[PDB]
């Protein structure tokens, strides 16, 4: 209000309408919630108290609200939008470069009450950004990490690392356009949804999805695949990520695309119905990618580009209807180019998890209806998916009173008893031989026991030799 | 390994829609019930040695079961009847596979069962004709 009414300021008359428009927003229910006073009618009325002469204050009510990180954001960008409105009319301003320079102070400096604030900001308003400070932010979250482990203090360090993701978030879109770290940072967001908690996983994919539009307006994709770009930069430190696939359960050498899947699939697990559909949009921009290096009309069916293909089957129509059963264009499942027997076992297994721990009648009807198909076209590989449907379907079998949902059930059990009676050829090991022992496990939900599952101990070493390679001095 | 265990569930919920057998509404208007029925018959033809020594232990329990009351004696009578169809269509549908190796079951599981009905049977006057008109077929 005292910049719309000081006259020592000259705004244009321009700029006095955008402060008046931001006057009414701050006042809406939304920005009660962000400050933190929601469930309150008025803020004057809490803020001053009548006798304030005779008696002193009683507080009480200490069950006192959380903060969100993502929170301070929406604040930190509405008010920064204000500033730079009123320098366009202010000459040789100098207010954002004060600014910028006592958030960069506690940003840098060891203080873990107000570090974490201070990264969301330094990130938010800064204009430039260079290599060295970036190994800063980089070595700020291997330190983080180090401590969760050691000690039993979890909460307090773990909101350390949402913030020195989120800031990663916001500074890389200024990068210079030949780095390397515009493409190591793809390996940041992997090795932090492996992290197992809704916070961190939350901030992971939001990396990760501006990682990809980055790299694009840089016109990196034109001529290679995912899976050449991204892999080409892990060679220099290959001995430690080997490392981490074996424990985590995932191979990248063996299948990339499948391996990538595998992370984005606990996506759907999310409680917030927000970073559902951000998990969505990141396999469509996948499949784009993809195909288009192959040149195959967005929807062809290949060994490269049916992954993302069955993640997208039970959210997105227009795969669906482009790509239907064949016992009712192409049909999903030709034996023709899936003639491999290792890339037809994990696009059941695929199939097998989304059902699992999927509770709801539409998406369990379409799946099961793909994988009845499955056993007769693929009879050899099947009996590796007992398991995982071992137990959901023999509770089916019982108590289910759905003829829509009990059809396609019956076909599966028929099929198996057929092609019985022949000396298993394919174990239900055959997973763990060439990595993916961990595929389905990799996708449960989030646990409430939220820890660090221990084998964080490898993220560490792995951060480090990415600096020591990329960013040596 | 566990696609035995899958068949024993269609067969065990076979049991538990007999009209003698509590019903408790589960027959959902009895086409999620006759839906099993399809199955069942459909999983003989290559497990045929298993659903019908199955189907006999089921009708001996009937048989050796007392009940009192008009509704009693109905509810057995209409019970035993849905055992019989079911088992003569998995004899008739099973292909002519010709195995004579199924001397074990035949001698005591399921032929003392059968000849029982093929007695003069005076329990019911109407009853007792059907199930000889449907138990003869089996035979």
């Amino acid at each position: 209000h005292s910049l719309c009414t000081c006259s020592q300021l000259h705004f244009s008359e321009e700029t006095k309408q955008v402060l008046r428009l931001s006057l009414t927003e701050f006042s809406l229910p939304k920005f009660y919630l962000l400050f933190g006073i929601s469930k309150v009618k008025s803020a004057a009325v809490i803020a001053f108290r009548s006798s304030y002469r005779d008696r002193s204050f009683s507080p009480g009510s200490y069950e006192r609200e959380t903060f969100a990180l993502t929170s301070l954001e929406t604040v930190t960008e509405a008010l920064l939008e204000i500033m730079e409105a009123c320098m366009r009319d202010i000459p040789t301003c100098k207010w954002l470069d004060q600014w910028t320079e006592l958030a960069q102070r506690f940003a840098f400096q060891y203080n873990p009450s107000l570090q974490p604030r201070a990264l969301v900001v330094f990130g938010c308003i800064s204009k430039r950004v260079s290599h060295g400070q970036i190994k800063q932010i980089i070595r700020i979250l291997s330190k983080a990490l180090e401590s969760c482990l050691k000690g039993p203090d979890t909460y307090n360090s773990q909101v350390l690392i949402e913030a020195t993701v989120i800031a990663l978030t916001k500074l890389q879109p200024l990068l210079n356009k030949d780095s390397p770290l515009h493409k190591a940072l793809f390996w940041v967001a992997v090795a932090v949804l492996q992290l197992d908690e809704v916070n961190l996983y939350s901030a992971g994919t939001a990396l990760l999805e501006q990682n990809l539009h980055t790299l694009d307006s840089l016109r990196i994709f034109n001529d290679k695949s995912p899976e050449e770009v991204f892999m080409a930069i892990r060679n220099p430190l290959e001995w430690h990520c080997k490392q981490m696939d074996h424990f985590v359960g995932l191979n990248f050498n063996s299948n990339f695309n499948f391996a990538l899947v595998g992370h984005l699939l606990k996506g759907y697990r999310h409680p917030s119905p927000a970073i559902v559909a951000r998990t969505v949009r990141i396999l469509h921009t996948l499949l784009t990618l993809v195909n288009k290096h192959r040149n195959c009309d967005k929807f062809e069916v290949n060994t490269q580009s049916v992954a993302y293909l069955a993640a997208l089957l039970t959210v997105s129509e227009e795969v669906r209807s482009r790509c239907s059963l064949k016992h009712r264009s192409n049909v999903l499942l030709d034996e023709e180019v899936l003639t491999d027997p290792k890339i037809q076992a994990l696009l059941l297994t695929v199939l097998a998890t989304l059902v699992k721990y999927t509770t709801d009648e539409f998406d369990q009807r379409i799946l099961y209806e793909y994988l009845a198909e499955a056993s007769v076209v693929f009879p050899k590989v099947f009996p590796v998916v007992h398991n995982l449907l071992d137990s959901k379907i023999n509770t089916l079998l019982s108590l289910c009173q759905d003829p829509n949902l009990l059809n396609p059930i019956h076909g599966i059990v028929q099929s198996v008893v057929y092609h019985e009676e022949s000396p298993p050829q394919y174990q239900t090991s055959y997973l763990q031989s060439f990595g993916f022992n961990g595929l389905w496990r990799f996708a449960g939900p989030f646990s409430k026991q939220t820890q660090i599952p221990d084998y964080a101990e490898l993220i560490v070493k792995f951060l480090d030799a990415l600096i020591d390679t990329y960013l040596p001095g | 390994h566990r696609p035995v265990e899958w068949v024993q569930a269609v067969v065990s919920r076979f049991d538990e829609q007999l009209p003698i057998k509590t019903g408790q509404q589960n027959t959902h208007t009895k086409v999620s019930t006759e839906h099993n029925k399809e199955c069942l018959i459909n999983i003989s033809k290559y497990k045929f040695s298993l659903v019908i020594s199955g189907l006999t232990t089921i009708l001996k329990n009937v048989n050796n079961m007392r009940i009192f009351g008009e509704a009693a004696e109905k509810n057995l009578y209409l019970s035993q009847l849905i055992i019989l169809d079911t088992l003569e269509k998995c004899l008739a549908g099973q292909p002519k596979d010709t195995m004579r190796l199924d001397e074990t079951m035949l001698v005591k599981q399921l032929l003392p069962e059968i000849c029982h009905f093929l007695h003069t049977c005076r329990e019911g006057n109407q009853h007792a004709a059907e199930l000889r008109n449907s138990a003869s077929g089996v035979l």
